[PDB]
């Protein structure tokens, strides 16, 4: 048939499937690396953590938070991890 | 042909300055022009004498729309509220006078000319320009200026009155303000009234538009006033109150004293840059980032200084914990950057640039509410 | 000799100065006569006073006789002679500052008292390359305290004025090009640096003055009737050096590296550094997907050089993330191609981060062929097999491919994008017919602006000889496209060879205007009405989809899921 | 300028009347710019007191200052003499009130208190004894 197809290249963009798209601790986009990990020039390692209260934060920031206080920053329910990224 | 449309192929989330506020400096002559224009506009739309128009304008802060709609609502109550029309043989100097020497206001209270002449002069010498009112008790009808000029005798006065009227007119106008500096004939004009940072372009004075005090970014104008004024079981209450006052005041005073070592560190940084230039380790353009780092550090310290009064008044909750956490992080970054810039012998351009970006982000994080 | 013969000794020294053991002996007599108060109070004072009197009486005469021309040479010779004589005669074996005092007196009597007259000519001497005299002037004026500030001010003013005048003098050519602009900047920088080195022996103060003046000159925006054109031109030059262009073809790696280093040196003085890294990012984004990079290690080292020169980290980090994502995507594509065993060796995929690359989830509407529609679920499942919590957004503005065009003369291969492909598949079922603007809008599901741009691309290519599509009403710009324009497929296209391949993608766009959902909703609604009318007519009158395609050969080509949902609706409503 | 005629007229008027709430008053031996008072209200019932009237120049056009010599217990009166009188205040003053009206207002304010001494105001929040016993003690003490 006229105008056939021979070779194709496809480009897609990936982003985290979260809501409110903000770490709510460092106030940066959830799809970008945290301050410390971009300072250390290490990438492809910032996963995003989810909670039972549907709170989606960085793993780095929330680990530094729970090193002192075991509560969600945005609520009062006892924080416990449900799903982890990557 | 390949590089034609490149300028239009490249955001509003963080680009805008969350502390931006557009203003303009005005002199006295331009203020006279603006006020005269408003006068001749309102006195025509709402046909009255010019003086009556000015008395109406001062009562409502020179807002044309509000005055013009209240007029159509009820002109009678409009005139009454401006204290122009009364609400529907001389009692000052007890004597008898010919009717040709009697002058009265709209309230029709009659007094003779000599006491009218002297009363205005005595009150002008005190330093008031709009407070002149009728002599008889319990009537607030103020006197228009065309009723005050012929009474004033000389030309030494009759010019202080104009200065007082100008001062009060500028004070009452919602878009104008006076520079708090000593002997500064400058007026600030802004399209909208809000509490932000305003700087004079003649004496370089920095102040808040509303309260005319020092700039206070993350703090209400009235809140800082009582802080400045301030600066058994009840025994425990007093001890704890003093304890927390000291806990905040230590940092407040740390930054307050630090705001002189701004210039002092500027001096040391100049010395170090000059040393490294004179030893032929580079050129002038290779060491200019230290000055920018110092300015950023001073700005961050100022911002942190004016957050502790605001954190002293928060009601205990998650917001307080988040604000304290962010304050601690910014303090740590401040100390790390200061240690790297001031007490180090080596320097890495990339490392310092990355640290500056992180520090700027940390400072910007605190102003998420304002 | 407390006071006798001191006058005779001074007279002998004066006579020698005009034109030998006695003076040394008398000086030793004062030194050892009596810790050295007598030597400081007398003799030394007489020596200094005689020197000051002689020069205060002599210098103006020689100044008037030999102009400012010979005075500096006379002064230098006089100071050298006085220094030698002071070492020879005055005491130096007991750690005394007599020689320092005499030298200070000579400097104060021969240079300080004429500094205005000496510095009056500095402005004219800096121009016309009077370096030989400038060195002598600098050497003499370095002794006097704070006497070199006018030199620095004059150098600053000269550099600024010369730079602005020279850049204005050639402005009808510099603004359009980029290589000429960079060459001009480098020429001025090199000339001024050479002047400083030859006239001041690389003194740090003059280097600082040159740096300030060059920073003032570079950031000026008098040209272009003023904006932000300098970073754009610099980025364009970097792109021409880093892309498969004839300029990069006729050069080797070392020359490319040298040119990049020169560009970085020039760029070090740029103030608004936030625009260069936004244009460079777009150019690199265009280069890493079309695969048109002349060399890869140079690009890898460029980001490190940019970090070293002082760029903001917020963009260098993104560039590094881009470079890592390229390798990750290459590995993922190899894995997908190996697992998948339309041939599998003619399909490529790239999955890229949404932060470093374009960050906008704005829906773009376009009609896709069957193969590309069926390819999406396979890629989505392959990605979701390993990664968890990630979602994919397909970017139709940055995808590309190659298609085959069969014509009466022969066949060729065309490099197209998604929009051009969707437009071109409008003639598959009606090869010899003509389509209007409205029908093209309906068939391709594209808005007005994008359709106009794509149609202009496929009807008027700049350097092409014979075009691919044909228009009935003549026009000189895409703006004046009406709804009555008819489009036809050319049946004599060539390049007269009977085979080949040409490129229709030049500087692929990365951003588009905002989309409104009202027009898309209307087009979709008309699609439902037309398809339901057609299917109802066919029912009134396996092979169902075939006859749908046969009958709908002038409106559009229906999709599988739309037909399925429409027949479900029909059976729901009988 | 006109700080005389009003004064002599007011003195003649108050001399002709001779009220009983205000017992007697002296011109302080031809001073013409100030004199001393003697009130007699009818808490502070028993006791004759002394008030220093301050008449500045242009008395009708300026507020006459008021002060007490003998210390007395009252919420609106400061330690020695600083008492704020709304009728004779700085803002709420009109050049038409005469001395008779202001002294009548003073007598009224002495007759009953207004809820400067903030401590006595806080007492007055729940005052019966702290206004009927201690005040009586001080008044009969002085
Ligand atoms: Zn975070
Ligand atoms: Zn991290
Ligand atoms: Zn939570
Ligand atoms: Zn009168
Ligand atoms: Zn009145
Ligand atoms: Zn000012
Ligand atoms: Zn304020």
């Amino acid at each position: 048939k006229m105008f056939s197809l021979k070779k194709w290249n496809a480009v897609a963009m990936w982003s985290w499937d979260v809501e409110c798209d903000t770490c709510a601790i460092c106030r940066v986009q959830v799809m970008d690396a945290c301050l410390r990990c971009q300072a250390e020039n290490k990438q492809e390692d910032c996963v995003v953590v989810w909670g039972e209260c549907n709170h989606s934060f960085h793993n780095c920031c929330m680990s530094l938070w729970v090193k002192q206080n075991n509560r969600c920053p945005l609520c009062q329910q006892d924080w416990v991890v449900q799903r982890i990224g990557k | 042909d390949y590089y034609v449309g490149v300028a239009s192929d490249v955001q509003g989330a963080d680009a805008f300055d969350p502390e931006e506020y557009q203003f303009t400096c005005l002199t006295y002559k331009e203020s006279e022009g603006a006020l005269n224009e408003h006068m001749t506009s309102l006195a025509s739309v709402l046909k009255v004498s010019h003086s009556v128009a000015k008395l109406i304008l001062v009562n409502f802060h020179w807002q044309v729309s509000e005055i013009l709609d209240r007029y159509k609502s009820n002109s009678a109550q409009l005139l009454v509220e401006a204290r122009v029309q009364p609400n529907p043989h001389c009692a000052v100097c007890m004597q008898f006078v010919r009717k040709e020497n009697l002058l009265s206001l709209a309230c029709q209270h009659q007094f003779c000319r000599s006491c009218w002449e002297q009363h205005c002069s005595v009150l002008v010498k005190d330093g008031v320009g709009v407070g002149v009112s009728c002599m008889a008790q319990d009537c607030p009808l103020r006197t228009p200026e065309d009723f005050v000029f012929p009474l004033l005798p000389n030309e030494e006065l009759r010019e202080k009155y104009r200065r007082y009227l100008f001062r009060d007119y500028v004070e009452s106008h919602y878009q104008l303000q006076l520079c708090p500096g000593a002997d500064c004939p400058m007026v600030i004009r802004v399209q909208e009234p809000r509490a932000r940072r305003v700087q004079c372009n003649r004496c370089n004075e920095v102040f808040c538009f509303k309260c005319r005090q020092m700039y206070h970014a993350p703090t209400d104008c009235a809140t800082i006033r009582k802080w400045l004024t301030k600066c058994q079981s009840q025994q425990a209450q007093a001890r704890e109150a003093l304890k927390k006052y000291l806990f905040y005041f230590e940092r407040w005073e740390n930054h307050n004293k630090s705001l002189q070592l701004e210039a002092q560190t500027y001096q040391r940084i100049h010395e170090k840059i000059q040393e490294r230039v004179m030893n032929n380790l580079g050129t002038w353009i290779d060491w200019q980032y230290l000055q920018n780092a110092a300015k950023l550090l001073a700005k961050c310290r100022y911002t942190l200084q004016y957050t502790y009064p605001y954190a002293y008044y928060m009601e205990s909750g998650p917001r307080k914990k988040l604000f304290e956490y962010q304050q601690a992080q910014l303090e740590a970054e401040i100390e790390n950057l200061s240690w790297k810039v001031e007490r180090a012998d080596s320097y890495d351009r990339g490392d310092l640039e990355n640290q500056m970006h992180i520090a700027e982000q940390r400072r910007r994080t605190l102003l998420k509410d304002f | 000799i407390k006071n006798r013969l001191q006058d005779s000794a001074m007279k002998l020294v004066h006579a020698e100065r005009l034109g030998s053991q006695l003076v040394i002996g008398v000086r030793e007599s004062y030194v050892n006569l009596c810790k050295l108060q007598i030597y400081r109070d007398n003799f030394e004072k007489a020596y200094l006073d005689s020197t000051e009197r002689f020069y205060r009486t002599q210098a103006p005469s020689y100044l008037q006789q030999n102009g400012v021309q010979n005075y500096m040479k006379y002064a230098d010779a006089k100071l050298k002679e006085e220094e030698k004589r002071a070492l020879r005669y005055l005491e130096t074996r007991r750690e005394c500052n007599s020689v320092e005092a005499l030298m200070e007196c000579c400097v104060n009597a021969l240079v300080t008292s004429f500094k205005e007259t000496i510095l009056a000519e500095c402005q004219g001497m800096i121009k016309r390359n009077e370096t030989e005299k400038l060195h002598l002037m600098f050497s003499l004026m370095d002794k006097v305290p704070n006497g070199i500030e006018p030199m620095l001010k004059d150098l600053e003013e000269h550099i600024i004025s010369a730079g602005l005048a020279d850049m204005v003098a050639a402005a009808e050519t510099i603004t359009t090009d980029s290589e000429k602009y960079v060459e001009q900047l480098l020429t001025l920088f090199n000339r001024f640096s050479k002047l400083v080195k030859e006239a001041f022996q690389d003194d740090p103060r003059f280097l600082t003055a040159r740096d300030k003046a060059y920073k003032a000159v570079v950031n000026d925006a008098t040209i272009f009737k003023l904006e932000s054109k300098c970073p754009e031109l610099l980025a364009n030059y970097c792109d021409m050096l880093l892309r498969k262009t004839p300029l990069s073809k006729k050069l080797t790696s070392e020359e490319i590296e040298a040119k990049l280093k020169e560009v970085l040196l020039v760029l070090k003085y740029v103030q608004n550094k936030d625009v260069f890294m936004r244009y460079h990012k777009a150019h690199l984004t265009r280069r890493l997907i079309l695969d048109i990079s002349a060399d890869s290690e140079i690009e890898e080292n460029m980001v490190e050089w940019l970090r070293e020169v002082g760029m903001p980290a917020d963009y260098v980090n993104k560039l590094a993330r881009m470079f890592q994502d390229i390798k990750v995507s290459e590995d993922l594509n190899q894995a997908f191609k190996e697992m998948h065993k339309l041939p599998a060796d003619s399909v490529n995929i790239k999955i890229l981060n949404a932060g470093a690359w374009s960050r906008s989830s704005e829906k773009v509407f376009v009609s896709l062929p069957t193969e590309l529609e069926d390819l999406i679920p396979e890629v989505e499942e392959f990605y979701k097999k390993n990664h968890s919590g990630r979602k994919l957004h397909w970017h139709h503005l940055m995808s590309n491919g190659i298609i085959t065009f069969k014509n009466e003369v022969g066949q060729y291969d065309l490099e197209v994008t998604t929009f051009q492909l969707a437009v071109l598949f409008a003639w598959n079922q009606r090869p010899r017919e003509k389509i209007s603007f409205e029908n093209l809008k309906l068939a391709t599901e594209l808005p007005d602006a994008e359709l106009r741009r794509t149609l202009w691309s496929l009807v008027a290519f700049p350097k092409l000889k014979r075009q691919v599509l044909l228009y009935e009403p003549q026009v000189n710009s895409p703006k004046d496209f009406t709804e009555g324009t008819l489009f036809s497929v050319n049946q004599e296209f060539s390049l007269v060879q009977k085979r080949g391949k040409i490129n229709l993608i030049g500087r692929l766009q990365l951003t588009t205007e905002r989309m409104r959902e009202e027009e898309n909703e209307g087009i979709v609604q008309l699609r439902i009405l037309r398809t339901q009318e057609a299917i109802i007519q066919i029912m009134k009158m396996a092979q169902l989809q075939t006859e749908l395609v046969e009958i709908l050969k002038n409106m559009f080509l229906p999709q599988k899921k739309m037909i399925k949902e429409q027949i479900e609706w029909l059976i729901e409503h009988k | 300028v006109a700080a005389s005629s009003r004064l002599m007229k007011e003195l003649e008027e108050i001399r002709k009347a001779g009220m009983k709430n205000f017992r007697n008053i002296q011109v302080d031996e031809a001073n013409l710019l100030t004199w001393q008072g003697l009130i007699v209200p009818d808490p502070y019932d028993k006791g004759a007191f002394r008030i220093e009237i301050n008449f500045p120049a242009e008395y009708p056009f300026k507020p006459p200052k008021i002060t007490f010599k003998t210390k007395i217990y009252h919420p609106n009166i400061d330690e020695k003499g600083q008492v704020c009188l709304p009728v004779i205040s700085a803002e709420n003053w009109k050049p038409a009130t005469k001395t008779d009206q202001v002294i009548q207002s003073l007598i009224a304010l002495v007759n009953d208190p207004q809820p400067l001494r903030a401590d006595l105001a806080e007492e007055y929040s729940k005052d019966r004894k702290k206004f009927a016993k201690n005040a009586e003690e001080f008044t009969k003490k002085y």
